[PDB]
C-alpha cells in the first residue's frame, strides 16, 4: 500500500 | 527469507503542453504487483500480479487516490525545481522517487528508505535512522528545512515501520505460492572455440528467482577474474531471471576451470565443469 | 544535464532451437534520460507486435526497460534490437546471437 502523508512537495 | 516492498515513481515534464508523463510501479521483492501510467486509459492503479487481484474495490479506490496525489506532488516539484536551478521552461526534466521497507526472516522491520532525485542526481534522501535528511546541495537544503518544518520524517517513519511492513506481510501471505517460493537457477555450460588456440567457456543460469545470484570462475580451485566476462542479470520476461559468466581458456585446458553458482534456492552452491 | 547511454542485451526467453516458438528480448538499462526508442528487427524490418515493461530504475537512478515479442529462431533469419537515444549519434543495432 502507498504512503499518503509524508509525500510532500519540495 | 528476508523480503522488501518498493514503490518507484518517475515524472517527466512535457514542456509546451500538458502535465508530466508519470509512471509508478510497486514491487514485492523482484515481483511487480501494481502500476500507474498517466498515459493509459483507465486512470486507475492497475493489478500486475494475480495475488493482488484479491483486494476489494476500496483498495483500488484508495491506491488510485494516493498515486494521483503523488503525480500532482511531482508536477508541483518540477515547477519548483526549475526555479531553484534557474532553468528555463523549454527543457524537459525528470523527478524520481523511491520508497519502501525491508523485513527479516521473522518478517519484522529491518530497514526503511525514502529517496529522491532530480535529473538523475541525488537530491534528498531519508537517512537510515529515518529521523534526518541527506541534502546533496543548497536547493535540497531548502527542501530539507521545509520538510523538517512539516514533520515529513516523522510521517514517513510511521509509514515505513507501520503500514509498509503490515501490507508487505499481507501480500507475502496472499501471494505465498509464488512470492515465498525460490526458483533455483537452471545451469549449463557451453563451449565456443575462438581460434585454434583458445576457447570461451560460458556458464549459464536460467529461470531463477529472486534476481540475486553470484556466478564465479575458478582455475585449479583458485578464483579467476582475468579474461572473464559477466553480463548484468536480465529478466527472462516470465518473472524469472538469467545471467551468464564466461572465461577465455587455452584449448585443451578446459578441465582446470569450474563455474560456481550461489543462489537462495540452492541449499549448497553448485559447481559445473566442461 | 546528465546523460547516460543505454546498455543493451538481446536474447531469447528460452534456449533457442530452430523452428521452435520463443520470445525475443531486448533489455535496455543504465540510461538517462528516460526517453528511448527501441525496435525489434527481423531481417532489418521492424516487428509490429512489440510490447515493453513499465518504466522503472536502479539505485543509481538509471532506467531500464524490457522490449519483447514472440519469434521463431531459424537457420537463416537475422534478429536484432535497434536502439536510439539522445546520447547516440545514430541508432545502435545489436544482433541476436543464440550463444549469448
Amino acid at each position: 500500500e502507498l504512503a499518503g502523508l509524508g509525500i510532500n512537495t519540495v | 527469507g528476508s523480503h522488501s516492498m518498493r514503490y518507484f515513481f518517475t515524472s517527466v515534464s512535457r514542456p509546451g503542453r500538458g502535465e508530466p508523463r508519470f509512471i509508478a510501479v510497486g514491487y514485492v521483492d523482484d515481483t511487480q504487483f501494481v502500476r500507474f501510467d498517466s498515459d493509459a486509459a483507465s486512470q486507475r492503479m492497475e493489478p500486475r500480479a494475480p495475488w493482488i487481484e484479491q483486494e476489494g474495490p476500496e483498495y483500488w479506490d484508495g491506491e488510485t487516490r494516493k498515486v494521483k496525489a503523488h503525480s500532482q506532488t511531482h508536477r508541483v516539484d518540477l515547477g519548483t525545481l526549475r526555479g531553484y536551478y534557474n532553468q528555463s521552461e523549454a527543457g524537459s526534466h525528470t523527478v524520481q522517487r523511491m520508497y519502501g521497507c525491508d523485513v527479516g526472516s521473522d518478517w519484522r522491520f529491518l530497514r526503511g528508505y525514502h529517496q529522491y532525485a532530480y535529473d538523475g542526481k541525488d537530491y534528498i534522501a531519508l537517512k537510515e535512522d529515518l529521523r534526518s535528511w541527506t541534502a546533496a546541495d543548497m536547493a535540497a537544503q531548502t527542501t530539507k528545512h521545509k520538510w523538517e518544518a512539516a514533520h515529513v520524517a516523522e510521517q514517513l517513519r510511521a509509514y515505513l515501520e507501520g503500514t509498509c511492513v503490515e501490507w508487505l506481510r499481507r501480500y507475502l501471505e496472499n501471494g505465498k505460492e509464488t512470492l515465498q517460493r525460490t526458483d533455483a537457477p537452471k545451469t549449463h555450460m557451453t563451449h565456443h572455440a575462438v581460434s585454434d588456440h583458445e576457447a570461451t567457456l560460458r556458464c549459464w543460469a536460467l529461470s531463477f528467482y529472486p534476481a540475486e545470484i553470484t556466478l564465479t570462475w575458478q582455475r585449479d580451485g583458485e578464483d579467476q577474474t582475468q579474461d572473464t566476462e559477466l553480463v548484468e542479470t536480465r529478466p527472462a520476461g516470465d518473472g524469472t531471471f538469467q545471467k551468464w559468466v564466461a572465461v577465455v581458456v587455452p584449448s585443451g585446458q578446459e578441465q582446470r576451470y569450474t563455474c560456481h553458482v550461489q543462489h537462495e534456492g540452492l541449499p549448497k552452491p553448485l559447481t559445473l565443469r566442461w | 544535464m546528465i546523460q547516460r547511454t543505454p546498455k543493451i542485451q538481446v536474447y531469447s526467453r528460452h534456449p533457442a532451437e530452430n523452428g521452435k516458438s520463443n520470445f525475443l528480448n531486448c533489455y535496455v538499462s543504465g540510461f538517462h534520460p528516460s526517453d528511448i526508442e527501441v525496435d525489434l528487427l527481423k531481417n532489418g524490418e521492424r516487428i509490429e507486435k512489440v510490447e515493453h515493461s513499465d518504466l522503472s530504475f536502479s539505485k543509481d537512478w538509471s532506467f531500464y526497460l524490457l522490449y519483447y515479442t514472440e519469434f521463431t529462431p531459424t537457420e537463416k533469419d537475422e534478429y536484432a534490437c535497434r536502439v536510439n537515444h539522445v546520447t547516440l549519434s545514430q541508432p545502435k543495432i545489436v544482433k541476436w546471437d543464440r550463444d549469448m
